[PDB]
């Protein structure tokens, strides 16, 4: 399980991705690759 | 022969996840020749794409069968028919709400004078969810057939997905000082808005007094009301 979060200071854009992103991995069954 | 791809570079398509089965807004950064493989040896590209909306991800190698010309033309609620094949707004968690894009075959349309019923089997990853109510009978997008109309190359038709908003339904048109700047309502610049860790409210670097010329370089930041 691989889970990303974007460093520093958050804005309006990093969480209205973190919340789809939350949707599509999370809850609907995406998978998350990373290397 | 030559590669004569459908999509080309830097043309703006829908690419499809393989695991839920939605369709995510891309770019095509590169297209390469698929090494044929047994036992047919059928010739076929592979779309290198970027994800608007999830640039973490990095270049992603796509099949063919999962790139699309970008969505961009709306079937108006009297043009929808039982059995068109539509791409349309849907979510699997929570089905009252908006979710993601896929593909759907209408299968019902009923109107009277106080409400308007559409529903579609809908095709998520490995399967599909027959009879599903759709909400958003307004936003249902043709699916473009290959060489037709001209590729989007800029000016991109913009979807919104994810559960909205409930005090402005995330209408491009309105301003909310909930979910967008919570000064000016604002939907501008959103990698410009900054998020309160304290209140969770967004605020612009320039509305702010004093007004910052960029986001601040800190692990942290709170608004005026929260320090
Ligand atoms: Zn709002
Ligand atoms: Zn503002
Ligand atoms: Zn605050």
């Amino acid at each position: 399980e691989w889970l990303y979060s974007r460093r520093g200071v958050r804005t309006l854009l990093s969480v209205q991705r973190e919340k789809m992103a939350r949707l599509r991995y999370m809850l609907l069954g995406g998978v998350r690759t990373h290397e | 022969g030559p590669l004569g791809s459908l999509y080309k570079v830097n043309e703006y398509v829908d690419a499809r996840d393989t695991n839920m089965g939605a369709w995510f807004e891309a770019q095509v950064v590169r297209v390469t020749r698929k090494a044929p493989s047994r036992p047919a040896l059928e010739e076929d590209v592979i779309y290198h794409v970027k994800y608007d909306d999830y640039p973490e991800n990095g270049v992603v190698q796509m099949n063919s069968r999962d790139v699309r010309a970008r969505a961009r033309t709306i079937i108006k609620w009297q043009d929808l028919e039982v059995g068109q094949v539509v791409m349309l707004n849907y979510n699997p968690d929570n089905p009252k709400e908006r979710g993601f894009w896929y593909d759907a075959e209408i299968s019902r349309k009923r109107e009277t004078r106080t409400a308007r019923e559409l529903y579609a089997n809908v095709v998520l990853g490995d399967d599909s969810l027959n009879d599903c109510r759709i909400i958003f009978v307004d936003e249902v997008f043709k699916i473009e057939r290959p060489g037709e109309g001209s590729p989007m190359v800029d000016n991109p038709m913009r979807r919104k997905s994810g559960p909205s908003c409930k005090h402005c339904k995330d209408d491009v048109n309105r301003l909310c000082r909930v979910c967008a700047c919570h000064l000016c309502g604002g939907r501008q610049d959103p990698d410009k808005q900054l998020m309160c860790d304290e209140c969770d409210m967004a605020f612009h670097i320039y509305c702010l007094d004093p007004p910052l010329s960029s986001v601040p370089s800190e692990d942290e930041w709170y608004c005026p009301e929260c320090r």
